[PDB]
């Protein structure tokens, strides 16, 4: 196996193990394991309940390695274009989590490494700072986590 | 418009979603 | 927060690809299928463990030599998988007992341990017998 | 009969028991 980081991984492995088993139990790991589950439950309970927003996106946005760029941007900037709320940022992730999975399906497979840097970019360009003036992430938890 | 489209059913969608829990 | 921000990308889109049978990477495959195994290794066993935790009568000043003496015994006459998924259950159950019983401190101490075991004594084993590669193709 | 030996090799057992299958 790969030696170059090997000790990290292995501690990246334990926190990550012991993050589910506490979590399983009604506990929390940190703050940041706390933000990444109500973040992975929001998602859930946001494609669960509007499930046909996420219907067949890569052929109603004609999504090619070419365009898929500027589809993206394009969406999120309308998604955006008036304001923020928390709902809209859990849209924003539940919209780049489907586009992932779409384009895996329709075998373009490279845009999931791209579209996971576009919207790294997009929060940390356009969303951190009203997540600043709102609370934080913890804010997030308080009204959205368990 | 496909962009416009879809955007603006995650906006509508998100601003529910908003609403319910929190 | 730029880092944290990235992390919080990964993990969220880790987690829907694997929902969809689709991984983002080698060490989100590896944590998965221990994830799973831990799992299962729980689920058939719960009645033979039950209580055997509680018996150990954890506090901080005991921890660590109960921890050795588990880990010890457990890999006295080899490794296989099937002992490893024991190991890292065994240190699952022994972190909400501490969290529990009010000894969150322990957390921290037994999730160091933990690696450090796992580093100096399991690593060994692991490269001889395929890596966690290995490991996701029979757990996985 | 020291309860972190009991524990061990209960884990050692099942281990082995879930290695097999």
């Amino acid at each position: 196996g790969p030696l170059g980081s090997m000790s990290q991984s292995n501690r990246e492995l334990v926190v990550d193990f012991l993050s589910y088993k506490l979590s399983q139990k009604g506990y929390s790991w940190s703050q940041m394991a706390a933000v990444k589950q109500a973040l992975r439950e929001a998602g859930d309970e946001f494609e669960l309940r509007y499930r046909r927003a996420f219907s067949d996106l890569t052929s109603q946005l004609h999504i090619t390695p070419g365009t898929a760029y500027q589809s993206f941007e394009q969406v999120v900037n309308e998604l955006f274009r008036d304001g923020v709320n928390w709902g809209r940022i859990v849209a924003f992730f539940s919209f780049g989590g489907a586009l992932c999975v779409e384009s895996v399906d329709k075998e373009m497979q490279v845009l999931v490494s791209r579209i996971a840097a576009w919207m790294a970019t997009y929060l940390n360009d356009h969303l951190e700072p009203w997540i600043q003036e709102n609370g934080g992430w913890d804010t997030f938890v308080e009204l959205y986590g368990n | 418009r496909p962009e416009i489209r879809i955007a603006q059913e995650l906006r509508r969608x998100g601003d529910e979603f908003n609403a319910t829990y929190a």
